[PDB]
């Protein structure tokens, strides 16, 4: 999934 | 969002407007008039919000239709309806609730579930709920599967999931008000800290993350507005559109320094050719000078033809003068232009080898949440999910996410250490095969009406097969199953007797020597009450650190640490642990993601059940037998707990409606 | 409708980089080959224009002449009537140099000096003999 994304902008 | 309007967000649901779900129990109000349809939306968000405000308690109808208002609490059927519907998909009276109304004495039909992983745990406590009987079958001596949590004195910390990626409109949110979960908060700022062991400074930080952003939109430019989507007749990848678009960024920066030194030539190629101009005429200027020195040596007196030449030439030479000075006038322009454009000359590098490691780490990022190679992800899909973000802020569970899967396991016949080694399902119901893992000898068959298949799609994958299908999975199931991608990403566990890390950063990268190791223990997660520190191993090097000893990964993980806080405040670590998901025979691998040349419509096509061919020829087409739930099956949220969670409590609700009947869509 | 700003990402470009494997490599040498071709001319051309700037060493400050600060006249001097015949088939019709020739006559007194003198001084005949070169 992309939401396990660090830092997201 | 707040009210009844709240309910509806914070269970995924329009407000507003009637699901493609509830079209189908309620077609009678879809084609009704939009006055009814207001009505039932309101009802339903209604009870929604009544069980979302107290899930700790059963919400009965009676309850219900109680709290209501007028008008809203005149047609009790409607109440009962919508009230039935909700129950029985898991909107309301999920997870762990006081029941009101006691268990029924008796049972109705038999299923079988294979694996206690979180969407197996929910799928079993929702029929349960609904009065089956319900046995789970588990491979692993815990139940949980992919929520694993080490526990060793206080020390603990989960080698699975760990983070609930926020409560907005998160089914999570309902487990955590109903099981003391100490959901603790992550706070988003973390420091790099490249090879040497020191912080790349905010400047560079900055722009490179800016970059990245950058970088990732262009892709997204690439695939659904230049239609960059095949490329050799094979789906083009992330990864590979990635590369594209930094070369068409390197190639630009090249094409602009060529523009700008071409513009220079053009100058200086003209300044040539007014120099000649100068050069000719200081000669011009040479030979009429001396012509006239000598017409005016002739002293006076003279005549006219030789007074006209002297004050002829005395003309022609101001002329000349005159001309020479407008072209060091110009030869002046110039000059000052030449250095206005080298002055200005545009950036030499795209990124550099310090820059593009910095981007490397970006990448391992990507790669650690997709738990793939980019080179693997799907341009066109790899986001797809993207639409369903929770918001609010991402969370960790400090005594461990398992908490939840033994909570949700109270109340359940689970049988543990049981690996299903065949599945047979026919018109007249299906057995199950399974054997003791302690001792393999020993062999059980389980009789059920259906069985509900929770196996990780790597299990699905195994090849040879780890489990038989009686008969064969259709060929359209099993091309969705390779089509599909099983990721994989592991980590690191590191127990110390004291803190020697910024306490109040919980996370910090470590950047990456090469492009191919930028996964390698490229995140360090400080999440815990005890003294622990996490280290994620994504990307390809998740694959590869597997076949390494512990005591080598974790002398990486030291040497790491060394660097950053130096070689004397990082102690020896009390407990290391490091697992091997791929590797793990109940996983085989981690999370799925979106492969080239899949789609989120394989996703779809995982939950389709199986229904099987009539025993005797000629007899009337059968019900469906194996229904699949576990992550890889919801399209909308795959690789995600409440994902697992979500699909377990929708295939409860569509076996419930096919053994049980629905008594709601009349 | 458009990428991000400063992404370069025609659709021309991608085409040529992905039109084998290697090509996004090749396109790219051959534009660095191509900016050290001009980086040298550039370098080449620098050394010539320092050679022709040594040339012009001085300027013309040795070969100039002081200004002559002169007032105007009417009055046609035989010498300055002969110093225009000549100047006259020296310049064609370019009065301000029959002008600057003369030095106390303007361009008009020039220019009206042709039409009275014409008959008398054989100005036809003169411009006649200008146009022969
Ligand atoms: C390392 C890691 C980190 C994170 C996440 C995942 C991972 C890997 N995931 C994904 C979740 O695990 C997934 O959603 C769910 O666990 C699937 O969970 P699921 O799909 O519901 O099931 P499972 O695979 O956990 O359980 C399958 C069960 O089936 C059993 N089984 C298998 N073969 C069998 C057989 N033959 N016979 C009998 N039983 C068998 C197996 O042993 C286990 O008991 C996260 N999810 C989330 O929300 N936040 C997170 O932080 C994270 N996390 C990090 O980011």
């Amino acid at each position: 999934p992309r939401s396990f994304l660090v830092r997201k902008p | 969002p707040s009210g009844v309007e709240g309910a509806a967000f914070q269970s995924r649901l329009p407000h507003d407007r009637m699901t493609s779900q509830e079209a189908a129990c309620f077609p009678d109000i879809i084609s009704g008039p939009q006055q009814t349809q207001k009505v039932f939306l309101f009802i339903r968000n209604r009870t929604l919000q009544l069980w979302l405000d107290n899930p700790k308690i059963q919400l009965t109808f009676e309850a219900t239709l109680q709290q209501l208002e007028a008008p809203y609490n005149s047609d009790t059927v409607l109440v009962h309806r919508v009230h039935s519907y909700l129950e029985r998909h898991g909107l309301i009276n999920f997870g762990i609730y006081k029941r009101i109304k006691p268990l029924p004495t008796k049972k109705t039909g038999k299923v079988i579930i294979i694996g206690s992983g979180v969407s197996g745990l929910a799928a079993a406590r929702q029929l349960q709920s609904f009065g089956m009987d319900v046995t789970l079958l588990e491979a692993r001596d815990r139940v949980g599967g992919r929520v694993a949590t080490f526990r060793k004195g206080n020390y603990v910390a989960d080698l699975g999931a760990m983070v609930v990626t926020g409560l907005g409109g998160n089914p999570m949110a309902v487990v955590s008000k109903q099981v003391n979960m100490e959901l603790a908060k992550i706070k988003q700022k973390c420091p790099l800290y490249e090879a040497n062991g020191q912080a790349v400074p905010k400047e560079k930080d900055e722009m490179v993350e800016q970059e990245f952003n950058r970088l990732l939109e262009a892709t997204s430019y690439l695939s659904h507005q230049l239609d960059f989507n095949v490329l050799n007749n094979k789906p083009v990848s992330l990864g590979q559109a990635l590369e594209v678009v930094i070369q068409l960024q390197e190639k630009h920066v090249k094409d602009e320094q060529i523009e700008h030194w071409k513009k220079i030539v053009k100058t200086q190629e003209e300044l040539k050719e007014l120099l000649n101009k100068m050069v000719n005429l200081k000669e011009k200027i040479k030979e009429l000078h001396q012509q006239y020195k000598e017409a005016s040596e002739v002293k006076p007196p003279r005549d006219i033809t030789a007074e006209f030449l002297v004050k002829s030439k005395h003309r022609d030479l101001t002329a000349l003068c005159k001309e020479y000075d407008e072209l060091a006038e110009t030869q002046g322009k110039l000059e000052e232009k030449l250095q206005e454009l080298e002055a200005n000359p545009p950036s030499d590098v795209y990124l550099s080898s310090r820059d593009r490691q910095i981007l490397d780490w970006h990448f391992a990022n990507l790669e650690f949440a997709n738990a793939t190679p980019l080179s693997t992800l799907s341009l066109k899909h790899w986001d797809q999910d993207d639409d369903f973000e929770f918001t609010g802020s991402h969370l960790t569970v400090r005594n461990g996410y398992s908490c939840v899967p033994v909570a949700l396991a109270e109340g359940l016949d689970i049988k543990l250490n049981t690996a299903v080694r065949q599945v047979r399902y026919t018109a007249s119901g299906c057995e199950v095969i399974a054997v003791n893992t302690r001792s393999t000898s020993q062999t059980f068959i389980y009789k059920c009406d259906a069985v509900l298949c929770t196996l990780p799609l790597g299990v699905l994958k195994q090849q040879p097969p780890a489990v038989q299908f009686v008969p064969p999975l259709p060929e359209w199931k099993t091309s969705a199953v390779q089509r599909m991608g099983f990721g994989n990403l592991n980590k690191v566990v590191l127990c110390f007797d004291r803190v020697f890390w910024d306490p109040s950063v919980n996370l910090f990268g470590h950047v990456g020597s090469t492009t191919a190791s930028r996964g390698e223990l490229f995140l360090f997660w400080n999440l815990y009450k005890a003294p622990i520190l996490l280290a994620l191993v994504a990307g390809e090097a998740a694959g590869i650190m597997e076949n390494i000893s512990d005591d080598v990964i974790v002398g990486r993980c030291l040497a790491i640490l060394k660097g950053i806080f130096g070689s004397s405040a990082v102690p020896q670590p009390k407990e290391t642990v490091v697992s091997r998901w791929r590797a793990d025979p109940w996983a085989r691998g981690s999370y799925s993601y979106v492969a080239a040349g899949s789609s989120g419509n394989d996703y779809d096509l995982m939950a389709q059940p199986i229904t099987p061919g009539p025993s005797i020829p000629g007899a009337p087409q059968p019900i469906p037998r194996l229904f699949f739930a576990g992550e890889h099956t919801i399209r909308n949220y795959p690789a995600t707990v409440h994902g697992a969670l979500l699909s377990g409590l929708r295939e409860a609700g569509r076996i419930a409606d096919q053994f049980l009947g629905a008594m709601y869509t009349l | 409708r458009k990428p991000p700003k400063g992404m370069f990402l025609s659709q021309e470009d991608v085409e040529a980089v992905s039109a084998n494997a290697t090509a996004a490599t090749t396109v790219l040498r051959q534009l660095d080959m191509e900016l050290v071709s001009v980086k040298r001319q550039i370098q080449n051309i620098k050394q010539t224009n320092s050679a022709l700037k040594e040339k012009l060493d001085g300027g013309i400050e040795p070969y100039r002449l002081p200004e002559v600060i002169q007032k105007c006249n009417a009055r046609w001097t035989t010498e300055e009537q002969l110093l225009a015949v000549q100047a006259i088939r020296k310049y064609g019709r370019d009065f301000q140099a029959i002008s600057d020739v003369i030095g106390n006559k303007s361009v008009v007194q020039v220019k009206n000096f042709f039409v009275n003198y014409r008959r008398r001084f054989n100005i036809d005949e003169v411009l006649q003999e200008w146009e022969a070169e």
